[PDB]
């Protein structure tokens, strides 16, 4: 799950939409593939047909949202031609939040994510610019 | 029970985490492991109900299992060190394997399910044996081996469960399953610092340790175990109301009390190194924590419940509990902040 | 928390076991007693950091002692190597690995 | 990293000590009493280098040793030498004490003959002193120059600058 | 003392043996002198080598020969 | 009987074990020549 | 590292994966636990004669010891468990979820 | 030429077998005021022949209700335990000299309690799983105090070696300084082999025939042979342990007919205390070897742990 | 080498004589001759009903005095040391505290069966 | 192939340990770790340490012992699945089955597998010893001097049986 953020991030930004919507439709499907082991784990299914059609229902919808997400930044950032710009990835996220909204079909939901994964994508592109660490390594 | 019997076991269970807390030798750190398990089992089994057996059933399977996953990474350690010494590992197989067992045996997320089960199921007074006692010799092996821990691995352990416990909070009115989802909240704040700098993580122990304590004698003394048990104290005993009012206000991190001083501490620590997303999120899932202390504070002492007519029967009587420690207690888990530089003796 | 009551007390309770080469029942020695004496005598006093990056020669061939990776790999090269060289017919192996060769002793 | 080293067929070629283990049993006590000398050498230098690369002359030495006192044994008590290590032999576990007539016999003729008196109980196991000419070997391990060790704390203990230091803290 | 002694080797005589036979096992090697003999004979038993040491020139103790006078004998083992 | 019998039996045991121990150095000088000429054939047939 | 220690370490991950998911018998998961306390006793011993490391073959003497006093410990609580209900069924431990 | 021996060891015991279920059913003949077989040969010579060949030609009776798998194993478990049982015996030499051959015969005594197990549970009866709880509690009961006999009777050999204990006693008989060791191992020994007054597993009165209530003829032979099997070699290793014999290394048929000599008056003992008592409870059992052995052994344990101390007689290992 | 030869040599022997039992005779099966027997009457219900043991307390002992004298049999190579007084002090108190645990579940009525 | 009797042996092992993790019934779990232990006790003995396989074989048959009759009484039901009857059991046997035989398979092909560790291919008599041991066995040796080195061994160890039987005493009492 690491060697899939190096091959999405590795890309120059808003030149090839077609790789970074691949790789971002990678992203969604481990994130897809973890979230449904872990609900039919804990969550025991009524049959095996009900277990393996959750399972593909949830990787489907994260890989629809990472697939229009990385299309869209792409495309903003091909349009735009400013490609280090954490504009482009709010477009992303809100695109991203209108598609959960599709496949959750209510508008509350996709207006609610739109919003929250448009700031999380904007601020995953400016700590990629400033070089912002989560797990830090320790220093002093 | 025989009184004789409990203190041998007693006895038997503060040897077991002494043996683990000064050997040099990994063989004797499991012995230490599996004789402390093996005596603190019958406690949880005092009042021979069934609830009783379920949670020692599930606390055996549970420690169990992580003893298992602390013998292979200390015999792959010896295997690729040909060596006993407690220090760091020299496999990362075999530091993974210790950090998840050391995990499961404190209850960490998403190894968490047991603890609010278990803490249930058993009485007050093991309860709060449990929570207490039995988390100090895996923090003290993780002490130890600080060297060949992997960032990754603790740090997504520990805010997992510093948000699962304090997102499990917000639904219980069970003060034991609260207790419990606190317990996992506090391991997540402390081992979010043990590789930063780990004289905060054996601070943020003392006081957790302090505060829980006071709360749980308060909940003994009281003899209360649900809320709306707890509700009916200003009828009964107006300062236990107060103090439980201090104490919950203190375990929210809410200055000026002791209670806010080792999130503070904690936050400090880890700024140095440029690690600031991580603090704030702690800090929002601790106002979690504080909002579930919120609504008990709001149940038990800001308002008063309707009680019950044999309330007056208990008032003539007067309390005979041997309520041990508990003013000087309160005391430290109130009002330790303007002494906050003690914390240097820890060094 | 590793409060050490046996250097304080002046008692030990498993400093006898936790390496290779302490004392043994009548001396018998291990496989690798001198690499352990080595890495142990290398990297003492000069703590973890300095361990691991100025005795990493001394401990990798400790290790090698230990578990021996290359040894086997450098075996299984010439083994395969020789496999292949009979099978395909520019070797033939000699009369003392064959069998009989009148032997030292 | 380094080839390995290894003497060449001819420096180990040695005429062989070529006798049964039970030839060796029987005459074991006259052996380790006669030709102590270049046993002990050879242990010595063997216990001291740790190689048996550099400790191949000695044991040279010590064969020879062996096979000039076996030689010696065989001019003049062959028949009484022989019975004996036959009924040590015969033996499955090659017990001493099932031919105390032949340990008699032996030592009789041993004793009269070349006049060689066997050690008493306990005697052999002693630990003796050798004198020899090798230097003694500085390296044996080969051991690598040792790191410099970490600089020690000194000085007097003064008070802490202005306190604590601990944000607003004055003490 | 003497009537619970009486009564319980009237009782039962094999608690009353199994008591005497584990105080008299526990008692007796304080007060026998034949333990250190086996302490001895037990050190006098030789497992490994007896490796030489090279003689600097100031050490009269320790033997050349195995037939030399100085050092450990082994007499006592033969008279016991 | 015992006490006599296994006394005996310790003397005969340490008689063995100092036939043994005269007998370790010509062993010990057969075992290393015979091992480094194992492994001198070893090496001389590595190379081809 | 040689393949005896493949497969020692593959028996331990077979009893791991066995104790990890139930099949409704409390036993069958205690019959796991000593299959892999089993698997450590033979790992152990495997390094320790082979790397000569004389003074620790006491040691897993009191592994196993210890092994079998854990057992004791759950054939115990299988025991008050199965005086509770009917039988050993890891089902009928469902009375701490409210 | 290992097959040959290892033959020449199989067939007889078997046939000593064989001519023990003769000589017993003869002698509890005799003792109770009656003869034995004694119509069918030359003083019934050709009785085993009879039964066996008479075992082998009966139906084989494999029950629907009882697992198959198991129900064959088991009486192959039995035959194959007790086979192997006699090989590091000494007479004066074993088949297989072993470094450890008392510890082997007690793992082979701990494995062969399953086949009467799994007989039990594998045929689909009350009466089966009767029996096989009652050989449960046997072993529980008798194993700890057999074990902790022999560990501190070979204190005073030195070595768990079978050989070594020809030559350990070679002075005096082993008998005279561990007299109640001997009692209680042969009472230890009793009960190993399911024999009066300790049976409580094929009980013709509390049950029917016990685990083998099921299993018709051929198969239940043999568990008959192997059961005649553990007693002949139970009594030889008691013989080994306490009546060592005199030993020549030239002409070893002198220990073989000693040797022989004295398992047989074991066996005549046994076959003896058979015909002599009623048989016990299986929870009386129970409370003997923990309530009067156990404690009695302990004691023992610590007097000959401490003995060699005392009187400077500790044992060559080698 | 020879252990297993003369395992096998066993094992082989003892399959010999089932495998031609089974085979040689004559055989008559109905579906009344395999029935479980019941002293001559059909049998009321299962025998894979939970056969109730009551012996438990010894059966756990048993497991525990069995690691006790498995830890007990290096005396006779224990005896073979040089620091004899310590090696004769632990020996003592290993059987002592045998000893102990016996005599406490002695007077606590464990060794009494239930029921 | 003789060669590769430990190799054999460890087969035989990994075979009876995915028989009882299957979980068949707990009859048919105990004979699959009877058969785990007796095949470890070989493996062990091959490897010199006769008396360490000789005391985990008969440690673990008593034990086993001890579980069948506890089963017998506790868990068992109507129609014990024993085998082959219930199909997740017999998927799981024949998987974990197929997965070791597998495994054999590549390392005896390419003779170096990587798992997370790595395995090398040939018999495990390469990493022998060519030395001798003298007049004593070094593992009863060991276990002998645990008695005269390990007092703090024998104190915790005796001290945890005493209150072992204490616990267990204390647990099945019902009030
Ligand atoms: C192989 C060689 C010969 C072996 C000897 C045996 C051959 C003859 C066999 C006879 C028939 C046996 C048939 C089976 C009998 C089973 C019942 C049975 O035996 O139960 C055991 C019986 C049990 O007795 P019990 O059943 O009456 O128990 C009564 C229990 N209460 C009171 C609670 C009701 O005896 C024992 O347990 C004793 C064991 C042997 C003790 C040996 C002591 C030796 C002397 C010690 C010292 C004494 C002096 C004083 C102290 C001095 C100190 C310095
Ligand atoms: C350790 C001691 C035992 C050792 C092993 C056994 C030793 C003896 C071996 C021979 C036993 C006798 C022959 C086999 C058994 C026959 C049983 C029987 O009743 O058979 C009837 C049967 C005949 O029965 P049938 O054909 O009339 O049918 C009866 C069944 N009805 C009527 C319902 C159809 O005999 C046979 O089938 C022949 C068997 C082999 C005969 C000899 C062949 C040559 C051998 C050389
Ligand atoms: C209503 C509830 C109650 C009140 C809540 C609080 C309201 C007030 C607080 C928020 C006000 C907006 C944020 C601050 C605006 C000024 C700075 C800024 O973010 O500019 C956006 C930026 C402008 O472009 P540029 O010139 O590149 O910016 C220079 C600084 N880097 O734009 C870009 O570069 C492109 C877009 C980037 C992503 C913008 C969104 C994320 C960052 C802001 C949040
Ligand atoms: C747009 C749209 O369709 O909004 C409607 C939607 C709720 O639609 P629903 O009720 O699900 O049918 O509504 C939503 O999904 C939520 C509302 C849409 C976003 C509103 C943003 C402005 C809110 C007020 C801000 C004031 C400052
Ligand atoms: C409200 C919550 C606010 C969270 C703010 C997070 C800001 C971003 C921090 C993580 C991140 O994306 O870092 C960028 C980094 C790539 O940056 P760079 O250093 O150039 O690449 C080498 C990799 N070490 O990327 C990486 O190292 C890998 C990608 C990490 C992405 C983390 C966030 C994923 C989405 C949310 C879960
Ligand atoms: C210091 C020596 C070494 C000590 C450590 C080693 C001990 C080795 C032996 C271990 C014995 C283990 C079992 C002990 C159980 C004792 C408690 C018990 O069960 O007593 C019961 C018995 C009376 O029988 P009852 O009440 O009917 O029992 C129920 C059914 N039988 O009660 C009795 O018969 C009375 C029991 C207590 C009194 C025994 C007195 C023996 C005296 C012997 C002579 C003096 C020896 C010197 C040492 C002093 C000993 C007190
Ligand atoms: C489905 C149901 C089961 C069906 C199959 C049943 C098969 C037969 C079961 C009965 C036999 C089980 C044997 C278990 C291991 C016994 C080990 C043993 O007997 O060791 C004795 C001996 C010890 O040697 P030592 O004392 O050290 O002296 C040699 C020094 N010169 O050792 C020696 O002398 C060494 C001789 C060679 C040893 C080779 C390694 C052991 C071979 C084990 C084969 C597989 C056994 C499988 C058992 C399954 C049991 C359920
Ligand atoms: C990768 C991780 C999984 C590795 C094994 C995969 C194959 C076996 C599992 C197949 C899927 C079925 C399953 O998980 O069943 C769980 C079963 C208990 O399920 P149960 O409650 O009896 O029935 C409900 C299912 N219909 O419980 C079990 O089957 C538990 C026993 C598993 C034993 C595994 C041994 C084989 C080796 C695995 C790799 C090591």
């Amino acid at each position: 799950a690491k060697t899939l953020l190096h091959q999405y991030w590795d890309i120059p930004e808003g030149t090839e939409c077609h790789r970074k919507t691949y790789a971002a439709t990678s992203i969604g499907g481990a994130s897809g593939l973890v979230v449904s082991a872990y609900s039919v784990a804990l969550k025991t299914p009524t049959s095996f047909l009900e277990g393996v059609a959750r399972t593909g229902r949830y990787t489907f919808t994260a890989a629809a949202i990472g697939a229009i997400f990385g299309l869209t930044s792409c495309i903003s950032a091909q349009v735009r031609e400013k490609p280090d710009d954490p504009l482009n990835y709010l477009i992303g996220g809100c695109a991203g939040g209108l598609t959960l909204g599709a496949r959750t079909r209510s508008y509350g939901i996709g207006a609610a994510a739109c919003a929250y994964m448009g700031l999380t994508a904007a601020l995953v592109k400016m700590g990629q610019l400033e070089g912002w660490k989560v797990f830090a390594e320790p220093k002093v | 029970m025989n009184p004789i019997i409990l203190i041998i076991i007693l006895m038997t269970v503060m040897l077991g985490t002494i043996i683990v807390m000064i050997s040099t030798h990994w063989l004797l750190i499991w012995i230490g492991f599996e004789m402390n398990m093996l005596a603190i089992i019958p406690i949880m089994m005092k009042k021979h109900n069934p609830r009783a057996t379920e949670a020692s059933t599930k606390y055996f399977l549970t420690q169990s299992t992580a003893s298992m996953l602390l013998m292979m990474a200390i015999i792959i350690n010896l295997m690729f060190s040909g060596q006993w010494t407690v220090m760091k590992l020299f496999n990362p197989m075999a530091s993974m394997l210790m950090t998840m067992a050391l995990a499961m045996k404190l209850g960490m997320a998403p190894f968490h399910f047991w603890v609010p089960e278990v803490t249930q199921g058993i009485p007050l007074s093991s309860g709060l044996i449990l929570l207490t006692w039995q988390k100090l010799a895996p923090m003290s092996v993780l002490y130890q081996i600080l060297p060949s821990i992997n960032l990754d691995l603790i740090l997504t352990l520990s805010i997992l469960s510093i948000t699962i416990g304090g997102w499990g909070g917000l639904n219980q009115t069970q003060l034991r399953k609260i207790m419990a989802y606190s317990s996992i909240a506090h391991m997540g704040w402390m081992t979010a610092v043990l590789l930063y700098n780990p004289t905060m993580t054996l601070l943020n122990l003392i006081i957790y340790i302090i505060m829980t304590s006071t709360m749980f004698t308060l909940f003994m003394a009281n003899s209360t175990t649900t809320t709306l048990s707890l509700s009916h104290t200003w009828n009964k005993a107006p300062i236990m109301t107060i103090l439980v009012l201090i104490t919950l206000l203190s375990m929210g991190g809410l200055p000026p009390l002791s209670g806010f001083m080792p999130k503070w501490m904690i936050i400090q620590e880890m700024t140095k190194n440029d690690s600031i997303i991580l603090p704030t999120l702690m800090a929002i899932t601790a106002l979690l924590n504080l909002y579930f202390y919120m609504r008990l504070t709001y149940s038990t002492a800001l308002t008063m419940f309707p009680s019950t007519n044999n309330m007056k029967m208990k008032w003539q009587f007067p309390t005979t509990k041997r309520m041990t420690l508990l003013p000087t207690m309160t005391v430290l888990s109130t009002m330790l902040l303007p002494l906050t530089p003690i914390l240097s003796i820890l060094e | 928390p590793f409060f050490d009551v046996q250097k304080k007390l002046g008692v030990d309770l498993d400093h006898w076991m936790t390496i290779q080469s302490a004392e043994q029942p009548h001396r018998i020695p291990a496989r690798c007693h001198a690499f352990e004496k080595e890495w142990i005598e290398c990297a003492h006093g000069i703590g973890s950091i300095r361990a691991e990056k100025e005795c990493k020669i001394e401990f990798e061939d400790f290790r090698e002692c230990l578990l021996r990776q290359k040894t086997m790999k450098r075996l299984n090269a010439i083994k395969r190597q020789r496999d292949k060289l009979i099978k395909e017919g520019k070797y033939t192996p000699p009369p003392h690995h064959s069998g009989q060769e009148d032997l030292r002793p | 990293p380094g080839i390995v080293e290894l003497p060449s067929l001819e420096d180990l070629k040695v005429q062989e000590v070529k006798v049964s283990s039970s030839v060796l049993k029987a005459a074991a006590h006259h052996y380790g009493a006669q030709c102590d000398k270049p046993n002990k050498e050879f242990m010595l230098c063997r216990w001291e280098e740790k190689d048996p690369r550099r400790c191949l002359e000695e044991g040279k030495l010590v064969n020879q040793c062996a096979l000039e006192f076996f030689r010696q044994i065989k001019r003049h008590c062959a028949e009484p030498f022989t019975e004996y290590w036959t009924c040590i032999d015969y033996s499955g576990l090659q017990l001493f004490r099932r031919c105390r007539k032949e340990q008699a016999q032996f030592d009789k003729c041993v004793l009269d003959k070349l006049g060689w008196v066997r050690p008493d109980l306990g005697e052999l196991s002693k630990v003796t002193k050798v004198k020899t000419d090798r230097p003694l070997p500085e390296n044996p391990y080969h051991s690598r120059a040792r790191p410099e060790p970490n600089p020690e704390v000194e000085g007097d203990l003064k008070p802490a600058r202005h306190g604590s230091r601990l944000f607003f803290w004055t003490m | 003392v003497a009537a619970f002694l009486k009564n319980v080797w009237a009782k039962e005589p094999v608690l009353v043996a199994s008591f005497a036979i584990a105080g008299l096992a526990v008692i007796l090697p304080t007060l026998s002198p034949y333990t250190k003999y086996s302490l001895m004979i037990n050190r006098a038993t030789p497992y490994n080598y007896p490796v030489p040491l090279r003689d600097d020139g100031n050490m009269p103790d320790v033997p050349s020969h195995p037939q030399d006078p100085q050092g450990p004998s082994l007499e006592w083992l033969k008279r016991l | 009987s015992m006490m006599r019998w296994n006394r005996e039996r310790r003397r005969l045991q340490i008689e063995d074990f100092e036939a043994r121990i005269a007998l370790m150095p010509l062993l010990q000088a057969e075992k290393d020549r015979r091992v480094l000429q194992m492994l001198r054939e070893n090496l001389e047939e590595e190379a081809t | 590292m040689s393949l005896v220690y493949m497969n020692i370490m593959m028996a331990f991950t077979v009893s791991l994966t066995g104790l990890l998911m139930y099949r409704s018998h409390l036993m069958s998961s205690l019959l796991c636990l000593e299959g892999m306390m089993l698997s450590l006793f033979i790992l152990a011993t495997l390094m320790i004669l082979n790397s000569h490391f004389t003074l620790a073959s006491m040691m897993p003497i009191i592994l196993l010891v210890f092994a079998a006093c854990e057992a004791a410990l759950g054939l115990s609580l299988l025991v008050m468990v199965s005086n509770t209900y009917g039988t050993d069924y890891v089902q009928n431990l469902n009375l701490l979820q409210c | 030429m290992f097959m040959i021996n290892v033959l020449t060891l199989i067939i007889p015991i078997l046939l000593a077998v064989a001519f023990l279920t003769l000589v017993e059913r003869k002698v509890l003949g005799y003792m109770q005021f009656r003869k034995g077989p004694n119509v069918v040969g030359p003083y019934g010579l050709l009785q085993p022949i009879a039964d066996a060949i008479k075992l082998f030609i009966k139906e084989p009776l494999r029950p629907a209700t009882s697992s198959i798998s198991m129900f064959i194993l088991a009486p192959i478990l039995a035959l194959t335990l007790a086979l192997t049982m006699w090989i590091p015996l000494p007479m004066p030499y074993p088949l297989i000299n072993m470094n450890l051959g008392v510890l082997f015969m007690l793992a082979m005594s701990s494995l062969a309690v399953y086949s009467i197990l799994w007989s039990g549970w594998a045929s689909n009866s009350k009466y089966a799983l009767i029996g096989a709880l009652r050989a449960v509690a046997q072993t529980i009961s008798y194993e700890v105090t057999l074990a902790i006999i022999l560990l501190s009777v070979l204190l005073m050999n030195g070595s768990f070696t079978l050989s070594t204990l020809i030559i350990t006693q070679e002075q005096v008989w082993l008998i005279f300084p561990a007299w109640p060791l001997a009692m209680m191992w042969f009472i230890s020994t009793l009960a190993e082999t399911n024999r009066a007054p300790f049976d409580l597993t094929e009980g013709e009165s509390e049950l029917v025939s016990g685990f083998n209530v099921e299993y018709a003829a051929g198969p239940f032979a043999l568990f008959f042979m192997a059961e005649y099997a553990n007693i002949i070699m139970m009594n030889i290793f008691t013989t080994t342990l306490f009546l060592g014999a005199f030993h020549n290394p030239y002409m070893p048929e002198l220990y073989t007919i000693n040797f022989t000599i004295k398992s047989l008056l074991l066996s005549i003992t046994f076959l003896w205390i058979r015909a002599s008592y009623p048989r016990f409870r299986y929870d009386q059992l129970m409370h003997l070897l923990w309530k009067n052995f156990l404690p009695l052994t302990l004691a023992l344990c610590m007097w000959h742990v401490s003995l060699p101390i005392l009187l400077s007689s500790i044992p060559p290992q080698t | 080498m020879n252990l297993m030869i003369t395992l096998l040599t066993n094992f082989t022997l003892a399959t010999l004589l089932v495998t031609i039992a089974f085979w040689l005779p004559q055989l008559n099966v109905y579906s009344e001759k395999t029935s479980p027997y019941e002293c001559g009457f059909d049998p009321m219900g299962s025998a894979r009903l939970p056969f109730s043991m009551k012996f438990f307390l010894v059966a756990i002992t048993f497991l525990l005095f069995d690691l006790e004298i498995a830890l007990l049999l290096p005396l006779p190579w224990a005896s073979q040391t040089t620091n004899l007084n310590t090696m004769l002090t632990m020996a003592l108190l290993l059987i002592f505290l045998l000893a102990v645990s016996l005599a406490y579940e002695w007077t606590q009525k464990g060794l009494e069966w239930t029921e | 192939m003789m060669t590769y009797i430990v190799f054999i042996l460890s087969i035989i092992f990994v075979m009876g340990f995915v028989g009882f993790s299957s979980k068949p019934s707990p009859i048919y779990g105990g004979l699959g770790l009877i058969v785990s232990g007796g095949v470890g006790c070989g493996i062990v003995l091959n490897f010199g340490g006769s008396f360490l396989g000789l005391m985990v074989f008969l440690i673990y048959l008593g034990g086993m012992m001890v579980v069948f009759g506890y089963t017998t009484a506790m868990a068992t039901e109507q129609y014990p699945e024993v085998w082959v009857s219930n199909k997740v059991v017999l998927g799981t046997f024949i998987t974990g089955l197929l997965m070791e035989f597998l495994m054999v398979y590549y390392v005896l092909k390419d003779k170096e597998v990587e798992i997370v560790f790595k395995f090398n291919g040939m018999g495990d008599w390469v990493i022998y010893d060519t030395g001798d041991s003298g007049f004593f066995s070094e593992e009863a040796m060991g276990i002998a001097a645990l008695y005269s080195y390990g007092t703090w061994l024998v104190i915790v160890t005796g001290w945890s049986l005493l209150i072992g039987v204490v616990v267990i005493m204390e647990i099945t009492r019902g009030n």
